[PDB]
């Protein structure tokens, strides 16, 4: 498969700089080109830009001029963006693609996008706790996690490595006084808890954060 | 330099349905040698990235039902979905790659289908919080429809207000449901001097309140 | 490499 590797979650102050990667494997990285996507929270997409890496040649959205510059290593099948003098309103979901320059033109194939967020705010690792439930007769039971006092987003959360995918809500963070709060559900049977183990999974990239909340009752 | 519209901005139908949605164009995008129209259109659900659906105009990308078909020429562009799903969930995006790039701003299609009323859950704060200092009073409404919920504390029987935070999921891909998260955080101390905890949701199933409390005992 | 496809 055709596969475009970002790298993860990064805070960077204002009026600096951010350089972030594209890795490309499963195909001839010199026959296509690659056009960065940027995406604000809860806005559309607005294109950067593109870089041909077989050549170097750039082209640009005329507002990311001098903003944002897209270089190519050949050696390493790895485009990268930089963003300079950067400010609050370039904090942002950042996409790289392949785009099939010279029949379709379409970008065909999409990384999982890097988070960017702009702030002076420190890094803060979560604070994690667990709610456990009486009963209104379910032959379910409901879970969940407090994710609290965390920056910058994101948090991932899972539950059981992974394992328990259905029955989970994760809801999305709220910001409060430079601090960020989430929680998670996971519904599942009656029969596997408490019986079972159930453990969430917090990880925060930013602080290289990893917590493991096992819920247990009363 | 080249300006894309989509329209409707927002639109709901039910599974199996039909869906148009149309995209326009400030100049052509018909490109005389060639003969095509340089129009894609891309699909992004929630959380995830953005996938192609279709290109020049009216060709299906690999991996894409056939369902989702493109059409239109020059400056005027639909999309047409035949038979929703609950998994076509997404914003719709039309694009422009004639001369540069440019994004339409995008069409947001929810889905449609019969009430459903939340599952209730109260959780108390957990020792570790209490620990701490603070206390933490939690109420997952889960799985219902339609979007508009409204929710109560009450605390021995009076309403409050403050230390409330309140959080809401995207539609679910699967059963085109809703969820939300309403915490009420308040010092343990606080906590501590009163014993009633209460969570009403309110959702236009009914009037009366889904109510779920519990004791600090 | 060109802008694109109408180039």
């Amino acid at each position: 498969q055709v596969q475009l590797q970002q790298s993860g979650p990064e805070l960077v102050k204002p009026g600096t700089s951010v350089k972030m990667p594209c890795k490309a494997s499963g195909y001839i990285f010199t026959d296509y080109v690659i056009s960065w996507v940027k995406q604000r929270t809860g806005q559309g997409l607005e294109w950067i830009g593109e870089i041909f890496p077989r050549s170097g040649s750039t082209y640009y959205n005329e507002k990311f001029k001098g903003k944002a510059t897209l270089t190519a290593d050949k050696s390493s099948n790895t485009a990268y963006m930089q963003l300079s003098s950067v400010t609050s309103e370039d904090s942002a979901v950042y996409f790289c693609a392949r785009d099939y320059y010279g029949t379709s033109f379409a970008m065909d194939y999409w990384g999982q996008g890097t988070s960017v967020t702009v702030s002076s705010a420190k890094t803060t690792p979560p604070s994690v706790y667990p709610l456990a439930p009486a009963a209104q007769t379910n032959s379910m039971v409901t879970l969940g996690c407090l994710v609290k006092g965390y920056f910058p987003e994101p948090v991932t959360v899972t539950w059981n490595s992974g394992s328990l995918s259905s029955g989970v809500h994760t809801f999305p963070a709220v910001l409060q006084s430079d601090l960020y709060t989430l929680s998670s559900s996971v519904t599942v049977p009656s029969s596997t808890w408490p019986s079972e183990t159930v453990t969430c999974n917090v990880a925060h990239p930013a602080s290289s954060t990893k917590v493991d909340k096992k819920i247990v009752p009363r | 330099d080249i300006v894309m519209s989509q329209s409707p901005s927002s639109l709901a139908v039910s599974a199996g349905e039909k869906v148009t949605m149309s995209c326009k164009s400030s100049q052509s995008l018909l490109n005389s040698r060639t003969r095509k129209n340089y129009l894609a259109w891309y699909q992004q659900k929630p959380g995830q990235s953005p996938k192609l659906l279709i290109y020049w105009a009216s060709t299906r990308e690999s991996g894409v039902p056939d369902r989702f078909t493109g059409s239109g020429s020059g400056t005027d562009f639909t999309l047409t979905i035949s038979s929703v799903q609950a998994e076509d969930l997404a914003v719709y995006y039309c694009k422009q790659s004639f001369y540069l790039r440019t994004f339409g701003g995008g069409t947001k299609l929810d889905i449609k289908r019969a009430d459903a009323a939340p599952t209730v859950s109260i959780f108390p704060p957990s020792s570790e919080q209490l620990t701490s200092g603070g206390a933490s009073v939690v109420c997952f409404l889960n799985n219902f429809y339609p979007k508009d919920i409204n929710v109560r504390w009450k605390i021995d029987g009076s309403e409050r207000q403050n230390g409330v935070l309140n959080s809401w999921t995207d539609q679910d891909s699967k059963d085109s449901t809703y969820s939300m998260s309403s915490t009420l955080t308040l010092t343990k101390d606080e906590y501590e001097r009163h014993n009633s905890y209460t969570c009403e949701a309110t959702h236009k199933t009914s009037t009366s309140p889904i109510v779920k409390s519990f004791n600090r005992n | 490499h060109v802008p694109g496809g109408g180039s």
